[PDB]
């Protein structure tokens, strides 16, 4: 402890031991079973070590006891799991979880900061409310949109089926290539051509799992859909479905405006955040 | 504030005639007009109604109440599908009020709101080069043999189509593979020797030249733009508490 | 010298596609690559002796350029040809940065000071492994799913959802996995690790190249008080 | 003229044409490619079942591309049928054929096919496509022009 | 503010204005099977255009002049435009061909006609003003634009180098050696991407007879520098970069995986970025707050 030599040594253990925990898998030992004594090894050996910190530490320190606790915890687990008692496959590794945050030790040196504390803690409790702000901003447009999916586009079940599929027959060769939206009305939407009919899968007894998560069935899965789609992943898409399955001007105007509005503008709210997080740090230190 | 989003969440679920919860909903937003009634009564009789007018949040409440109580009379007379589409957009623009309840909400708007008037005229100018990349690309690409990415939706063969297609390339959504589509050479079609317009496969170099410069230009300089925006307006309305 | 360097990394990415039936382990582009890396050992070896060992390592170029010439003289072990250390064989193309002293200086402006920059890359390391680690212990035990059976997949999934690219897939064939009893928490998290890389991380790379580009607010202050024939001439 | 229906009665061979793949003629098949001409023509009649049940499986996967009048100005399905035919029967007989009255190179058709043919999206399951069409022909660097076929075009 | 506002411009300026815009919507509605050649419909507005702008130029060319005078019609990049535009409508319509090759004289022509919109630029000081501040960082964006070349010669060289020929996999799953791909298999076709029914127990999805062909994937190879860097390109837009990814990693071996990887980091992560902060630096000092 005395030592700068022991902090070294605990630093380069910290990245050891995330590595360990990287290390182990099933799958791992499954194609290098001689890791899995290699894992336990290194887990028992720098465990020690952290038991004896935990010892001379008697004469912050909570969350090195909770890592050592972890540590011993998933010693254990291993020494029952490598006895075979227990399944390998079980989901009992998940007392492994919080093992990987030891990383954070590795850089605790850069973290500990002796000048006027005071001022670092001010400047993230200001990007913190700046952040919170934003946030309730975001959730609030987003909670907007989705009320509005859900209200304008109803559900995206509909589909063009062969002629004479049945109930509980659907299945692959079913569908048209590829497979196309509808709408019931004859005058909006998509139009099945002859040798197919609009249909809802949902009623033929398709899962909503099956069916895929994304619609404006209800408040929570618009606002889902919502937030996909404000990350620009898959907007063309669901607006194509909807295009297909609704009244084209709805679609345009929704899929236009959120575009404009959440994909832009709002996200660029963070960058100024972030920026005025930075003319902060400029004007209270003036040497970072 | 409160009542104001419960109203709002009773939206979760589509209005509909056939769907019967529609029925005891659309009944339970009539008591809340009522009782937002009273919260412009009590603000029109506290003040003299010169003051409340003064105010132009209350003018938009008592736009939006008078809107609601109309709503209200003609639901319990028509009782069809119009009446529950102006209820539910008179919960909307009720919905939409609260920005002003809030202080960093209403700053945060006002923020938006600068930053799109003052972005007017680059917009314009994004608009004017999409159009012309449009006009270019019906010129190019207007009949080009269905592909990977184009189809019924992605296509070229009219103006409008075109700049639909160029505003998704604006968001980068698989432009490269649209890109590719109109690379499309022989043995993939039948070329024309006397009119463009009778082929079914574009131009290898155009859509190059085309689809890069179209996204370095659109995506990678004029958004910044509209970021630099954004951060200038929220400096200047933007402020909390001041040392 | 910076001629040379240009005309050999020119003939290496010459070396195009020709066909299956004639390429060998001799070629004619390996003999130019040995012909290069024994004119660049040749002046490295020279320079030494001109500086003194001390001399030519005490500025950071020329480190880098002794980094390599080692590295392009293992490339040319004939075991050791078109293997990762091509990467050697490819850097000397930035000696040719040196031909403009307004992109150096540029260079050194947006890059700004090291430690920043530096740190930034270091931290979104650490969280990206801290990230992974955590992804692969809470999935690699469950079953029909691939994408977190093993640190390297969870990894390649966790920068997946940085880049944004099919990160809703990853998103949907995770809760396919899980059971729809725990699909919503999984959801939560995929959600709040995506909101956070997308919104501050990357404004942080934005805030960071902007506070490299702006003035110092001493030089400001220095150059706010320093600073208080047409067509026709034909 | 005489589409072969029994396999016994056949044994000109110049004149007794297949059921499913007419375009050909027993005499050409009988040239590049009693019990014995029995076998041959049980053989003969098996490959056009076996292309008759293909071509049905590629008809009922064109039917349900509902793009089939939109997806070229200078193709229809009919010639896509036509070519996907042609392409098939000659796959399963690779012979010359003599006694037609224009005539290109069979191998030809396989171009026709991704000349006047939709592009099928193959599935992206287990290889990763890259957007490469279903029905291909030229491979890599490969030079792709032999004998010679009907021009039924 | 009406009153300010119609004094923006010159009456003159107004009347190219509209007529422009006139122009524009007429040429919106033309088309593949519309064309204005045939279309006498459409060719008022292009009349009319072309009639304007030649009594506009005629009437400034001898009130200012193209050259060696103090105030100019031609002056700067804004006259080039204007005159080249002009030229080009009125060739156009002196010619007014009825058939256009594919990759033609004619083609670039109709093409070139299509910057007519560009004019409003210049007719609108507003408009005026934004393109010279987005300008005004030219040199910044060349130089970023100079460092992300040199990454992408980097990477395209040594993609060159170690992957040239070895993407090429037979179409056919099934078979694995080059030799054993001829003939036809069978290839099953995309239905569905987003539904995830599931195959009954004695039931084949759809799908169809093709031939085995050893052919590289269509939107990227690594045959020659110019693929490779165009394959790059495309990278750093980050669409499609997971397909490369997969691609490298199963048919040239997974260690490559960090070939890929680490150009996102260096080319989207940061260079991208360098963009943003260079428009955004040069906007705040255009803006006068940058000192
Ligand atoms: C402001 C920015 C707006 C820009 C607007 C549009 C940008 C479009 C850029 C794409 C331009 C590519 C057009 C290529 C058209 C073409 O096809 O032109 C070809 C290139 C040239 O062909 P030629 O050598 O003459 O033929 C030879 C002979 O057969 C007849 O001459
Ligand atoms: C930090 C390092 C993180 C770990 C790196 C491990 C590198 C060694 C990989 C060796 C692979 C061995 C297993 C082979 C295998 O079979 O796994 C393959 C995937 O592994 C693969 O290549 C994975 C490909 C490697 C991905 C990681 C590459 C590192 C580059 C990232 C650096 C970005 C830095 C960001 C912050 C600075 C199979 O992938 P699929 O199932 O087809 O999907
Ligand atoms: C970063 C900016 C973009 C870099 C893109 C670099 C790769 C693009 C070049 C690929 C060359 C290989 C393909 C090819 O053959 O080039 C054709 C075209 O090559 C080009 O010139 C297109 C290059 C476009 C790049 C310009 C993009 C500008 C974006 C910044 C603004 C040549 O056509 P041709 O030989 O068949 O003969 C033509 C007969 N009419
Ligand atoms: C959205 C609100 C529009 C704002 C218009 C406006 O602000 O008034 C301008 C005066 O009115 C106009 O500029 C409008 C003139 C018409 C130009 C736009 C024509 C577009 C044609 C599109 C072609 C479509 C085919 C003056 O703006 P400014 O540059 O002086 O503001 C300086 C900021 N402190
Ligand atoms: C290629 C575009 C060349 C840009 C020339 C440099 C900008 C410029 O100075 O334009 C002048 C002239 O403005 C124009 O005419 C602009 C015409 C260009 C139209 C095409 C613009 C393309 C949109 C931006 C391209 C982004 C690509 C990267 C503005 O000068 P001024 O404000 O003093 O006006 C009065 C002259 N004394
Ligand atoms: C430093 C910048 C230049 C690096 C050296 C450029 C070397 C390119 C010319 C040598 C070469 O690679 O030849 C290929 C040309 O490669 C290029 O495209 C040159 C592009 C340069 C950018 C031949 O292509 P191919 O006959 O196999 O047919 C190509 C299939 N479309
Ligand atoms: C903290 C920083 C400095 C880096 C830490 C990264 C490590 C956690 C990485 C580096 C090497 C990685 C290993 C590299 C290779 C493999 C092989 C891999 O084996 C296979 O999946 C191949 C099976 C086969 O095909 O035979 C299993 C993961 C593993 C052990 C990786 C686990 C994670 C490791 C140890
Ligand atoms: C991050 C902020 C900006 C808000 C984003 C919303 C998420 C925090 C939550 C709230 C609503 C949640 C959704 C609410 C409802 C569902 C329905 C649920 O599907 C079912 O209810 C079917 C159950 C079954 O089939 O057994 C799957 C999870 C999901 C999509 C949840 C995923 C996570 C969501 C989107
Ligand atoms: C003062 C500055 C702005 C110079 C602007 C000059 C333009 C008016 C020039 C530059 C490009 C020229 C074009 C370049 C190429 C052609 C192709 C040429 O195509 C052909 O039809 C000839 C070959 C054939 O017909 O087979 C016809 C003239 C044209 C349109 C030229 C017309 C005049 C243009 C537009
Ligand atoms: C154009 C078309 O195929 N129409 C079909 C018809 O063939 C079929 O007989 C009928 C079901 O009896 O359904 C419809
Ligand atoms: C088509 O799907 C089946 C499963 O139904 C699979 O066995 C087969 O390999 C697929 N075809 C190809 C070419 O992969």
């Amino acid at each position: 402890i005395n030592k700068p030599w022991v902090h070294s040594l605990l630093r380069i253990c910290a990245i050891i031991s995330v590595i360990s925990v990287c290390m182990n898998t099933p799958m791992t030992f499954e194609h290098y079973p001689p890791l899995q004594y290699v894992t336990f090894t290194l887990d028992t050996l720098l465990m020690f070590l952290y038991t004896a910190e935990m010892i001379a530490k008697m004469h912050w320190c909570v969350f090195d006891g909770f890592m050592v606790f972890c540590l011993w915890v998933s010693l254990v687990l291993q020494v029952f799991e490598i006895a075979d008692i227990v399944d390998q496959m079980s989901p009992w590794g998940m007392l492994r979880i919080p093992r990987p945050l030891i990383m954070i030790r590795a850089f605790r040196i850069y973290f500990r900061f002796e000048l006027p504390r005071t001022r670092i803690t001010n400047i993230l409790k200001r990007s913190g409310e700046q952040i919170w702000s934003v946030s309730i901003f975001l959730l609030f447009f987003l909670l907007l949109y989705g009320i509005l999916g859900v209200q304008m586009f109803g559900t995206f079940t509909y589909h063009c089926v062969v002629n004479d599929t049945k109930p509980g027959n659907v299945t692959w060769n079913s569908l048209a290539i590829p497979d196309t939206h509808c709408s019931p009305e004859l005058e909006e939407g998509y139009q099945c051509p002859p040798g197919f009919k609009c249909m809802d899968l949902e009623d033929l007894g398709l899962s909503r799992q099956e069916l895929g998560y994304s619609g404006f069935n209800e408040i929570g899965t618009s606002i889902f859909t919502v937030y996909e789609a404000a990350s620009q992943e898959g907007w063309v898409f669901l607006m194509y479905r909807a295009i297909d399955s609704f009244p084209r001007w709805r679609s345009y105007f929704y899929f236009i405006t959120l575009i404009f509005f959440l994909a832009w503008l709002v996200k660029n709210v963070f960058i100024a955040v972030i920026i005025e997080t930075f003319a902060e740090i400029r004007v209270q230190f003036q040497q970072m | 504030a409160l009542l104001v989003l419960a109203q709002s969440v009773l939206l979760s679920v589509k209005w509909d005639v056939e769907d019967p919860v529609t029925v005891p909903l659309a009944t339970m937003s009539v008591v809340f007009t009522f009782i937002f009634v009273l919260e412009v009564t009590m603000k029109i009789i506290a003040m003299s109604p010169a003051g409340f007018w003064q105010s132009r949040r209350n003018r938009y409440d008592l736009l939006v109440t008078s809107l609601g109580v109309v709503w209200v009379v003609l639901h319990f007379a028509l009782l069809n599908a119009y009446t529950y589409m102006m209820g539910a957009c008179v919960i909307v623009f009720r919905f939409f009020s609260i920005c002003g309840k809030h202080v960093t909400l209403k700053m945060l708007l006002l923020t938006v709101v600068v930053s799109m008037y003052k972005s007017f005229f680059i917009i314009v100018g994004m608009f004017l080069l999409l159009l012309c990349y449009a006009f270019a690309g019906v010129v190019l690409f207007g009949t080009v043999k269905y592909g990977e990415n184009i189809n019924r939706h992605a296509n070229f063969s009219s103006a409008g189509k075109a700049i639909t297609v160029l505003f998704r390339i604006v968001t980068g959504e698989d432009w490269n593979k649209i890109m590719h589509d109109c690379m499309v050479q022989p043995p993939f079609c039948t070329p024309d020797e006397f009119t463009y317009w009778a082929t079914d496969c574009g131009n290898y170099a155009g859509a190059l030249m085309y689809f890069c410069s179209f996204y370095v230009i659109i995506a990678y300089i004029m958004l910044n733009l509209l970021v630099a925006i954004i951060v200038e307006n929220f400096s200047l309305f933007y402020s909390t508490e001041e040392d | 010298i910076l001629s040379m360097v240009t005309v050999d990394v020119i003939v290496a990415a010459s070396n195009y596609y020709k066909g299956e039936n004639f390429r060998r382990q001799y070629d004619e582009f390996y003999l130019a690559e040995v012909a290069f890396t024994v004119l660049f050992d040749l002046e490295a070896l020279l320079k030494i002796w001109c500086l003194g060992f001390t001399g030519y390592i005490s500025s950071s170029l020329h480190k880098f350029e002794l980094l390599l010439v080692i590295g392009t003289t293992l490339h040319v072990y004939p075991d050791l040809y078109h293997s990762q250390f091509t990467y050697f064989q490819v850097l000397r193309v930035v000696r040719l940065i040196k031909i403009s002293p307004a992109l150096e200086d540029f260079v050194y402006k947006i890059f700004g000071p090291g430690k920043k920059l530096g740190s930034l890359v270091v931290f979104t390391a650490s969280l990206l492994i801290v990230m992974s680690a955590i992804s692969l212990q809470m999935f690699c035990f469950v079953e029909e799913l691939d994408r977190f059976t093993t640190f390297p997949r969870a990894f390649m999934s966790m920068f997946q959802i940085l880049t944004q690219e099919g990160w809703v897939d990853v998103m949907d064939q995770t809760l396919n996995a899980v059971g729809h009893m725990w699909a919503p928490v999984v959801a939560i998290y995929f959600i709040l690790y995506h909101l956070f890389a997308t919104l501050i991380l990357l404004s942080l790379f934005v805030a960071v190249i902007l506070d490299n580009l702006e003035l110092d607010e001493d030089l400001k202050k220095l150059k706010q008080l320093k600073q208080s024939p047409l067509r026709l001439r034909i | 003229c005489f589409t072969v229906e029994n396999a016994d009665a056949v044994c000109n061979l110049s004149d007794f044409y297949l059921s499913f793949c007419n375009s050909y003629t027993l005499w050409e098949l009988f040239s590049g490619l009693m019990t014995t001409c029995r076998q041959c023509v049980e053989a003969y009649q098996d490959y056009d079942h076996h292309a008759q049940e293909k071509y049905e499986e590629f008809e009922s996967v064109l039917h349900k591309y509902l793009q089939s009048e939109e997806y070229s100005v200078k193709s229809c399905p009919e010639d896509c049928k036509i070519v996907y035919k042609a392409w098939l029967c000659s796959q399963y007989f690779e012979v010359t054929q003599f006694n037609c009255r224009k005539t290109i190179p069979c191998k030809q058709y396989c171009l026709e096919v991704q000349t006047r043919c939709p592009f099928i999206l193959p599935d992206n399951d287990e290889v990763i496509y890259g957007g490469l069409s279903s029905f291909i022909c030229t491979g890599l660097y490969e030079t792709f022009l032999e004998p010679e076929c009907c021009d039924v075009r | 503010q009406l009153y300010d506002l119609l004094g923006l411009v010159t009456y003159l300026d107004w009347v190219m204005i509209i007529v422009t815009i006139c122009s524009c919507i007429s040429m919106m509605f033309e088309s593949p099977f519309r064309r204005v050649m045939h279309a006498p419909t459409l060719q008022i507005a292009e009349y009319v255009f072309v009639i304007f702008m030649s009594i506009e130029l005629n009437l400034k060319i001898m009130a200012d002049g193209l050259f060696f005078t103090p105030t100019a019609v031609i002056r700067d990049f804004g006259g080039v435009m204007d005159i080249f535009i002009y030229l080009v409508s009125l060739i156009f319509l002196c010619w007014m061909p009825q058939n256009v090759p594919a990759e033609s004289g004619a083609q670039l022509l109709m093409v070139l006609r299509c910057l007519r919109p560009l004019r409003i630029f210049k007719l609108v000081p507003q408009m005026r003003k934004v393109v010279r501040e987005l300008f005004s960082g030219f040199k910044e964006i060349f130089l970023v634009s100079i460092l992300l070349l040199t990454l992408m010669l980097v990477f395209a060289s040594f993609g060159v180098q170690l992957f040239a020929g070895k993407l090429a996999k037979c179409n056919d799953p099934n078979i694995i050696r080059r030799e054993d791909c001829n003939g036809i298999f069978r290839i099953n076709v995309s239905v569905s991407k987003n539904l995830n029914l599931k195959l009954r127990p004695g039931e084949k999805k759809p799908g169809f007879w093709v031939p085995r062909v050893w052919a590289n994937p269509r939107n990227f190879n690594f045959d020659n520098v110019g693929n490779a860097m165009l394959a790059l390109f495309e990278v750093l837009s980050l669409k499609g970069w997971v397909e490369v990814r997969d691609v490298i990693i199963h048919r040239v071996g997974p260690i490559h995986g960090i070939y890929i990887h680490v150009f996102v980091f260096l080319g989207c992560m940061i260079g991208l970025t360098l963009f943003v902060g260079v428009v955004i630096a040069n906007f705040n000092e255009n803006k006068g707050t940058a000192l």
